[PDB]
DNA sequence: CTTCCCACCTGCGCCACGCGAGG
DNA sequence: CCTCGCGTGGCGCAGGTGGGAAG
DNA sequence: TTCTTCCCACCTGCGCCA
DNA sequence: TGGCGCAGGTGGGAAGAA
DNA sequence: GGCGCAGGTGGGAAGA
DNA sequence: TCTTCCCACCTGCGCC
DNA sequence: CTTCCCACCTGCGCC
DNA sequence: GGCGCAGGTGGGAAG
């Protein structure tokens, strides 16, 4: 079982403004290290005892264990900024019916659109489903409190519902690694001297959306956190394919003139899957789950890359397979962080 | 604060936001970069004789192409003669070393009706420079965050064009300006977390003062910010509120604040001290008290004499005693606030600890990371760290290789050179030989070698010793030996420890 | 109240008396004739508190300066204000402008000396000019009278990327290059070479008065790169072996068929000139004499001279001809990749490449071979060439995949050779006439003609750069990446 | 554990001539490794013939042993610049009487004055013996060709005179010494990377004699060599003599002033090579031969930190002892050699 | 009783801006 | 209403002084 | 006018280790 | 047994096509 | 006329 | 057996 | 007449 | 007995 050879990253949770921000949390911290504590409201900490009685609401609702400098930190940063008392509302009682709140949280979307919203962006969420079953009258406002944070079991078959504690433990565990593989925390927690720029850029240059900020998180993306060795991976392996035979997907729909359509993208990304995991033992995959959709072969990678401008827009060519910008793959090798 | 350096802050970040907004207001048609981004910051203390009212920092997509553009904001009130002014200080930054120059000027004035044309006309037909941005603004609206936001438009772009050493304006001493109680090592690393607690999260409330503070201010200083008068400072930079945070909350503390004690009816002193820690490490540091003379004292003794009442008193806490001829003025709050503020952000921007904007370098944080690990700035990594760097970053290596060359260029002439009698026919090397000897070498750094900067003396009965805060540095870091002079060499430097501590790669 | 006017009327009477500051020596009038004077109140919105009138000797000159005085009393905050009321000045409408300021300052010690350094480094302008004057003696009628003095007067198309040679830019000659020009200047004193006697008298024969080593050589100089040029020719290509026109064995003339002192890049063997094939300088001048055509005065003056083309062919070249072609490309060469300085001697990097050359096993090493290829991607601005033809190619081949192919066997498209050298002319149109960044002449209207890009993709296909098949259906030229990134960053 | 601290240098045969043209021999012969024997004379082979019955001609010359690359570089060098073929005259008048050649090697003196010379230029030399013994009938012409390659014994007070064999040896022994110690050449023999960079400014600058050259040697003495360490132990036991008494060693003058005589700087000198030797156990001594004649404390060192700069020319002073000049000293020691 | 050091006290130079007298 | 003339805010950086402590 | 299809911001929960 | 480090799903916008 | 760099042609090699 | 294609060896062309 | 330096000389231990 | 590395000695320059 190889380790994935990059810096695991994900696409709602490991953006470039939750880690400015857990970076902030963590420098502010290490100069007041007896902070007290963070702060719950009455109906969470009585909804909390109901489901475990003898624990402690602030490292129940973080999902924490111990109490570390890494652990303080996400608990000050959970609670405060995506956790914020206004995303903890679960329902607003208006003229006698239920509704979501409409609350967002404190971290940008990463396009400048709006922040992003946390258990309330669209319909069947945790909150709307919450909001249906008080209305329905199936449960009171005390297993409404206890579903907010503990979560709604799937009814059929379908997919069960996450609370609170999961999504926190979700967003935890998936951005302390990528902190840690882009080795912008020490250890310990503290911020390394790379985690101090991008700070000073962020905090100079107006924030993680600056160009600045785009242009050192890009240069960090492809010098540590090891996304030039997979464009490598992934270009040596596709000129190996259509050196061989430039037509190796053509899928020949129009009468004479083979067109690279999506099934050959599919076909292509799937070989490229499977030499990389199984020929070369560089990615890690897992068991799939027998659902009516399943994520693409790099779904996070490509797009990263495509967001930064390291591959083409149009991901898509006969003969190149994925294009890849090498002007500017080699200009942010150049950044010396 | 200022009414000119309120406004000027403003105009930078507008500025600013405008050149990020479009970048082609700064570039050229051909060379234009698909997105820059802009911050606005502040000239470096020691740069120069022209001094700008701010420079606006411009990174574009090639991130270390950092530029600056040195602005000139002009007010109404210097009248319609402020324009040649503008563009005279323009070509002086201009000259000074920096890419572009951008006049800020109002766009309506009673004279004319057309500010920025004339500027253009002369900029475009006589001036010849294509690096000089004209602006024109509207009345600003001084009741919001951002006064400037949409009232400013480039009526003239600019196109971008170092080595701003020589300064020619006099002689500047060539090492960083420390003090022996006031620029301190524990002061620089509370300051250092304050600036860093601070940069985080911004736009913290306020500090507060106590209600008689807050009634004396205003009994003497009528109309002015209680905060800005006790900290002595006018403006809104980054640097002013971390020194108005570090100010009120590690020296001029609420205990240290309280003048007097009403204790079985006679005044007396607190015996308060500071929470700022002492090189010695034995106390903490006292302010206003603590000798017969002090400020704290006098007022006692004038309160219990009857000579004033509480009032007076409290107006005497911060705004000072003076003098009856014999003597020297007593200071207040607002005074040594003053002189505190300026060792010490001083000697902080000339050690590179803290960048031009006011937010923490790479050096910074790590004196701040070994303290907080090690157990504070009286530790031995520390010390060490703060040698290595006055050493280095200080150009006290330079001032010790200057006065052992000219040590030595005067020992080898004439050994015994300041020597007298001593109990027999063996000369001695006695205090007064070791005072001639460093009054010759400040003689030979300042008049010939124009290494340092002598102003004046005081004309009191005492004369503060040639070198005193630097000598003093350099036995306590070790790199000069405990015993003051010798015979053969005048003052004994410890070379291993010098060279030492000049390659540590900090 | 009225102080400047004792300055300007010192200005007027000084500027007679110095004609050379108020014009310039081309056309310096012999009799000017100033007068001072105030401005009237309509002549602008700066006031110009006074001027000096200046006229030439005709009757029609007429210029006014208008001068700024500063006192001390304002300090150094008013230097910069002159500046911007002389600008002002020039605008209303005045020939010139003076800023007359104190000689010296309490804080500031050049006053016009910094004014000067603005004035000329930023400002570009010459119609304003500087005065710094000394204190003045009040109790004098002219407290100025020799006091002041003047400080500054006023008056009143190509490839771009290295050029290679398939044949004559190898890496021995760069090297043996690089060597002879730093032994000469470890020795300059050293003995120039020698001619055979046949060659100098064949020389004297074609050229009367002429130097028969600079005429061997095709240089005429005496410059550190024309000695350097000289010693190699005539040391490593051009050697006395290889000089040989002939071989007179059993009486039969033959190509004695020796090769130089410089090895092929392949490595298989050393290079030749002027032998090698079935016609060749001399080949033909051994044929001729077989048949009797011609004499061996004549052939010595053929081999030097060159053969006339004798219609419907390329005039063959001798010695001196040549020898200009393999100079001119050699040292164009290594001066646009900066391993030489103008003058001609060794800079770090060519100093480095000799350096890999002696510590390895030579030129033909794979760490001079991996130099050669950094320097020439980074210093010779290859890598420019192939960022050009790449994005050209990306844009052209993504509105098409199927561009420039023809129809196959089966109809399955494919990329044959004509679509290939159709897509590498519109890459050199596009780069010559669009880019311009290229420049290019055509003519030689010829039986054969040269593959476009023929030394850039020789040079690039062996260094490894782009894959040894030269083309391909959907990319086009296929750039090996991997390879350019290796070799950017290789730090020379 | 008696060894010393620093390199091993002489005064006129570990010159920077001395390895310049070694190591340019070296980068030559790496190059070739198949090249022809130096060539000696006629009767220069007879005579060794006459010395030894089985002996090479060039391996007894030299001193040499074995075969190796080392030793194939010292027989070339010694048999190209410094036991030059005009060199290896013993006499060269043949007229009435027979004279000294006069014969200079090819190897500049550090002064620059004029090149080396052995066994000519003063009274006591093997040549000029040689021609006082032969022009009085005392040997025979094949006799005095067979003393410059064996030696004359002692025939006087206490010493012996040196042919070109043993000379050869005690050239060959410094300078490999000096040479490995420094580590500009490998254990096989190699020249290593800052040998090359003395050979490249060597040639580049004008020779071994030109300011940077110099610069380039004093910084590889101070730094690769352990000089610092000798300069700093001779300072700081210099310090801790003076501390006690400023005026230690001292003696009467003229009025009475304490003056530092030549006698007081050869008693401090002893003391600190005692205290070197005996105490800190840093250098390594042997007896004195028992001579008239006897060389000074720190003869080599001194002159080498006195020439280089590190030492002021006025040799002593009164209340130092050795003036070190220490801002050369700080500035020679940051410099990547 | 005198002098030195170190933690405390103290304010001199000088630029840039603003208000006003004279024209 | 323009131009300097003069005042001063503020800023940066350089110059005193009381008490322990040795001699 | 309506059915697919891909993509990001927003959701789940294996799978091994103590 | 649970916490830890990652991996693997869905839901609406935009599009393209019938 | 000299100098910057452009423009050819034999002849293996590799096949139609 | 004839066609191109690349490399190494070979040729001049606009321009103060 | 005496002393010191620095190019030229000369062996000393020990595996 | 060969190597790694210590020890003398003449002639100019200065006192
Ligand atoms: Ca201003
Ligand atoms: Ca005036």
């Amino acid at each position: 079982g190889p380790k994935t050879q990059w810096v695991h990253m994900r696409e709602g949770s490991t953006t470039r403004d939750a880690f400015f921000r857990f970076l902030q949390v963590a420098k502010r911290l290490s100069a007041d290290p007896t902070a007290p504590r963070p702060t719950l409201r009455s109906e969470l900490v009585a909804a909390i005892g109901r489901l475990a009685p003898g624990r402690d609401p602030i490292e129940y609702i973080t999902n924490t264990a111990d109490n570390k400098f890494l652990t303080k930190v996400w608990q000050f940063f959970w609670l405060e900024w995506l956790a914020t008392p206004a995303v903890l509302t679960p329902w607003k009682l208006e003229a006698g019916v239920y509704s979501a709140p409409g609350a967002r949280t404190r971290i940008l979307r990463e396009d400048g659109t709006d922040f992003s919203q946390l258990w309330e962006g669209r319909v069947n969420s945790l909150k709307e489903t919450i909001a249906g079953m008080l209305n329905r009258g199936e449960i009171s406002e005390a297993q409404g409190w206890e579903a907010f944070v503990g979560g709604i079991s799937a009814t059929g078959g379908g997919q069960d519902k996450q609370g609170v504690r999961a999504r926190a433990h979700s967003y935890r565990e998936d951005i302390d690694s990528a902190l840690a593989q882009l080795r912008w925390i020490e250890d310990d927690g503290l911020p390394t001297d790379q985690g101090y720029r991008f700070m000073t850029i962020c905090e100079r240059y107006g924030g993680a959306n600056s160009r600045a900020a785009i242009d050192y998180m890009g240069a960090t993306l492809i010098q540590t956190g090891r996304y030039a060795s997979f464009l490598h991976y992934i270009n040596r392996l596709s000129e190996r394919k259509f050196a061989e035979n430039p037509l190796a997907y053509t899928k020949p729909g129009p009468g004479g003139m083979p067109v690279f359509t999506e099934e050959s993208y599919w076909e292509y990304l799937q070989d490229l899957e499977t030499k990389l995991t199984d020929e070369l033992r560089v990615m890690r995959k897992v068991s799939g789950r027998a659902r009516p959709r399943v994520r693409t072969t790099f779904q996070v990678e490509l797009t990263l890359l495509r967001n930064y401008g390291f591959v083409s827009s149009t991901r898509h060519r006969l003969g190149v397979g994925i294009p890849i910008d090498w002007e500017q793959v080699v200009q942010a090798l150049n950044v010396d962080l | 604060p200022y009414d000119h350096n309120a406004e000027a802050d403003f105009a930078a970040s507008e500025v600013a936001r405008m050149l990020v907004a479009d970048p082609g207001l700064c570039y050229d048609a051909a060379s234009l970069p698909a997105s820059i981004s802009a911050s606005a910051s502040y000239e470096p203390s020691a740069a120069g004789w022209p001094k700008a009212d701010g420079l606006v920092s411009v990174l574009e997509g090639g991130t270390s192409t950092q530029r600056a553009i040195a602005l000139e904001y002009k007010r109404p009130q210097e009248g319609i003669h402020g324009l040649l002014t503008a563009i005279g200080q323009a070509h002086g930054y201009l000259h000074k070393g920096y890419s572009g120059a951008a006049i800020v000027i109002p766009g309506r004035y009673s004279s004319h009706p057309t500010p920025a044309e004339y500027v253009r006309d002369v900029l475009n037909a006589i001036s010849g420079s294509r690096a000089i941005a004209v602006f024109s603004y509207s009345p600003p609206d001084t009741t919001s965050p951002t006064p400037f936001a949409g009232r400013i438009q480039c009526v003239r772009p600019l196109v971008f064009d170092v080595h701003l050493r020589p300064a020619n304006q006099g002689p500047k001493t060539q090492w960083v300006h420390m003090r022996e109680g006031s620029t301190t090592r524990d002061a620089f690393f509370r300051f250092l977390q304050v600036a860093k607690r601070l940069s985080a999260d911004p736009t913290a409330p306020r500090p507060t003062l106590r209600s008689e503070l807050v009634a004396a201010i205003g009994r003497l200083a009528p109309g002015r910010d209680p905060i800005e008068y006790i900290t002595n400072t006018a403006d809104n930079k980054f640097l002013t509120k971390v020194w108005q945070f570090f100010w009120l909350e590690w020296l001029a503390t609420p205990a240290v604040l309280t003048p007097w004690k009403l204790e079985a009816g006679v005044y007396s002193a607190p015996g308060a001290r500071t929470r700022i820690l002492r090189e010695d490490g034995t106390d903490f540091s006292q302010l206003w008290e603590g000798r017969v003379n002090s400020l704290k004292e006098t007022i006692a003794g004038m309160l219990n004499r009857g000579e004033i009442s509480e009032a007076q008193g409290w107006e005497a806490f911060v705004g000072g005693i003076s003098a009856t001829g014999g003597g020297q003025d007593k200071q207040g709050v607002r005074a040594r606030a003053h002189s505190y503020r300026e060792d010490i952000d001083s000697a902080l921007a000339q050690l590179r600890w803290i960048e031009d904007d006011g937010l923490p370098t790479d050096q910074g944080y790590r004196f701040m990371t070994i303290c907080e690990r090690y157990g504070g700035a009286n530790s031995r990594a520390a010390i060490d760290y703060m040698g290595a760097t006055l050493i280095q970053t200080g150009r006290y290596a330079s001032f010790l290789h200057y006065i052992n060359r000219l040590s030595e260029r005067k020992f080898a002439e004439n050994p015994l050179a300041y020597t007298k009698p001593g109990p027999g026919g063996m000369p001695v090397f006695t205090e007064e030989s070791y005072w001639e000897y460093l009054q010759d070498l400040e003689t030979k750094l300042t008049d010939e070698l124009r290494v340092m900067r002598k102003v004046s003396g005081r004309a009191r009965p005492r004369v503060r010793t040639t070198f005193q805060v630097e000598l003093t540095l350099l036995r306590n870091y070790g790199f000069v030996s405990s015993t003051r002079h010798r015979l053969g060499v005048g003052i004994p430097i410890d070379w291993e420890q010098v060279v030492q501590a000049l390659n540590v790669d900090l």
